[PDB]
């Protein structure tokens, strides 16, 4: 039943947003990243990002693959094309609508990148990625053996759980590639069933809306003086800052947002046995750490005193 | 905590205003002398005059469900045993309470 | 059985390959478990 | 900035209280975005602080449980007991080896 | 039981009146008025399919 949970996402389009570090300077991206969280413990982020994941370029279903919006034409390559890494490479795991779910090290930056013919598409992110233990020794791999502690990690599947993101009108995207001149005058040309519409300020205060026609306006010599903008009615986006809003109420409905935080079972290492020494009313304690491990102790009395203590050197304890 | 954020309100050659919603902590203002840009050009043919509304709102986590932490408040507690009791070859295995 | 992570199916050999990869018409587990009853 | 600058009621309140030090920034020259500077989660900041739990420092060596809040085991204090014994239970000496 | 709203039509939840693949945007217009509903997920997997 996955073409159930798919069928919300279809009701969206991707975007473009402004991403703060593009390969050359500061530019306008297809895979604009809107946050990441990084508090599932071994190593699993989600990134809302400003592409489609799971979708094609109609609004049906292939596989591995990430839509995004290509300057107003919604374009599409497969998932193996598209890699980030923090200091290390990530591992994308799955997608599924707005969101991500990557395997990642530590890292205070997200880059995500895909490659096309010679255009090479890039956003920097400053947004902390941690790396986040289970139990008392502080390791920053996941181990290969040990023993199993509950722990709290974004779960794989897509599943409808209750909690939301909200969607709302697409803004007036302008546009310039309408715009173009006559050989006297200011020629629009809005696409194929799509409706423009153009203010312009060079008689008094001019304003229209065209639909589907080539249609020129007298009194206005430059280009420079209207402004085409692009509309759709249809095609939700997200409720972004980084968008522009509509005119009145702006809401239209509300998605569910996939990889939840999940309880589930985590495997943690096991430091090697303390060598105890026992003498009359004392214990010495020989401690080989393999990794950083707490050691804790209290005693079973009125004051406990307890002792809390990071160990990452071999030691002794009296 | 989540920090919302409506999307910017423009309008070219205007003057917009600040209709409250009363979501927690919300902030909202009002700024003038914009001159934006999208992806496909400029925004507006004016220079001044523009402006440009920033409303944000604090909500809560989506992972709330599963990671969150409870604050209690706790007194007057109640003493609770599993006893074994043998009485004349006669046993027994009874929670009572002390 | 049941993987340690929820979102995940279990493959014929115990590999755990995500829950929207089951019946996807592209195979991922040893021998097609992921599309044996779609 | 600490512990408790979102105050939900419940898990499905639907309305929280938040403290959270959210203030609205002026936007870049050119660019539509809503920049905010807010102080940091106090939950995540009580997280990495977080002075160990009671299962590790309760006095009397107590072993503190979850689902109802609980201790065990706690070695302190003494359980006095009352019987009321019928005398049915009482055999004659006579019965008993000696 | 929750009845959802286009009109001063009170019509079930489970079942809607129109479907995304019959017409764009509609079906989102509808979804808009009603996102104030406990029975609204019922409303959203109903309003895709037929
Ligand atoms: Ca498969």
């Amino acid at each position: 039943s996955t073409e159930e949970l798919f069928n919300e996402y279809k009701l969206t389009r991707p975007y473009m947003a402004r991403c703060i570090r593009c390969a050359v300077g500061s530019c306008h991206s297809p895979i604009a990243i809107e946050a990441v969280k990084s508090d599932g413990h071994d190593g699993y982020v989600r990134l809302q990002t400003s592409s489609q994941y799971g979708l094609d370029s109609s609004g049906n279903l292939k596989g591995r693959t990430m839509r995004y919006d290509m300057h107003g034409t919604i374009k599409e390559i497969p998932l193996h094309q598209v890699s980030l890494y923090t200091s290390r490479p990530c591992h994308i795991v799955d997608g599924h609508g707005y969101f991500l779910l990557a395997r990642c090290p530590a890292g205070d930056s997200i880059t995500m990148e895909f490659k096309k013919d010679s255009v090479r598409h890039s956003c920097s992110v400053p947004y902390e990625v941690k790396f986040n233990p289970v139990g008392r020794e502080l390791y920053t791999h996941p181990p290969e053996h040990g023993v199993e502690q509950a722990c709290q990690v974004y779960a794989h599947d897509a599943q409808n759980r209750g909690a939301y993101v909200e969607m709302h009108l697409p803004g007036s995207e302008v546009d310039s590639s309408l715009v173009s001149l006559s050989g006297s005058s200011v020629t629009v040309t809005p696409p194929d069933g799509t409706s423009a519409l153009v203010e312009c300020e060079c008689g008094g205060t001019k304003i229209s809306e065209t639909i589907n026609k080539t249609k020129q306006f007298s009194q206005c010599t430059k280009k420079e003086q209207c402004r085409a903008y692009r509309l759709q009615n249809d095609k939700w986006v997200y409720n972004s800052d980084k968008l522009p809003k509509a005119a009145g109420a702006t809401l239209k409905g509300k998605l569910h947002v996939p990889f939840l935080l999940a309880d589930g079972k985590c495997t943690v290492p096991l430091a090697p046995e303390p060598m105890i020494t026992f003498g009359f009313r004392s214990v010495s304690l020989k401690l080989h750490p393999k990794n950083p491990t707490y050691l804790i102790t209290r005693q079973l009395a009125d004051e406990p005193h307890y002792t809390h203590e990071l160990i990452s050197e071999p030691a002794v304890r009296n | 905590y989540k920090t919302g954020m409506d999307s910017p309100a423009i309008k070219c050659c205007g003057s917009q205003e600040c209709t409250p919603t009363y979501r927690p902590d919300e902030q909202c203002k009002v700024f003038t002398g914009v001159y934006p840009f999208m992806w496909g050009g400029a925004y507006c043919f004016c220079d001044t005059e523009n402006t440009q509304v920033s409303k944000a709102y604090v909500m809560k986590s989506d992972d709330c469900l599963a990671d969150h932490a409870e604050a209690y408040k706790a007194h007057t507690a109640s003493v609770q045993a599993f006893l074994n009791i043998t009485v004349g070859e006669h046993s027994i295995v009874t929670t009572v309470y002390v | 059985n049941e993987c340690n992570i929820p979102g995940n199916f279990m493959c014929s050999n115990g590999r755990c390959i995500p829950g929207a990869w089951q019946c996807d018409g592209l195979p991922d587990c040893f021998d097609k478990s992921d599309e044996k009853e779609c | 900035g600490a512990f408790g600058d979102i105050q939900s009621r419940t898990v499905s309140s639907s309305d929280l209280y938040a403290n959270t030090n959210l203030v609205l920034q002026r936007p870049k020259a050119g660019a539509i975005h809503v920049p905010y500077t807010q102080a940091p989660s106090g939950f995540e900041q009580w997280k990495k602080d977080k002075a160990p739990s009671l299962k590790f420092t309760a006095p009397f060596g107590c072993e503190i449980y979850t689902n109802p809040i609980r201790a065990e085991n706690c070695a302190v204090g003494s359980i006095p007991l009352a019987f009321d014994i019928p005398d049915a239970l009482f055999t004659r000496v006579s019965e008993t080896p000696t | 039981t929750t009845m959802c709203l286009l009109a001063n039509v009170t019509f079930p939840c489970a079942q809607p009146p129109i479907c995304y693949d019959r017409k764009p945007a509609e079906t989102l217009a509808m979804l808009s008025v009603n996102v104030d509903n406990p029975g609204y997920d019922e409303l959203l997997e109903a309003a895709v399919k037929c």
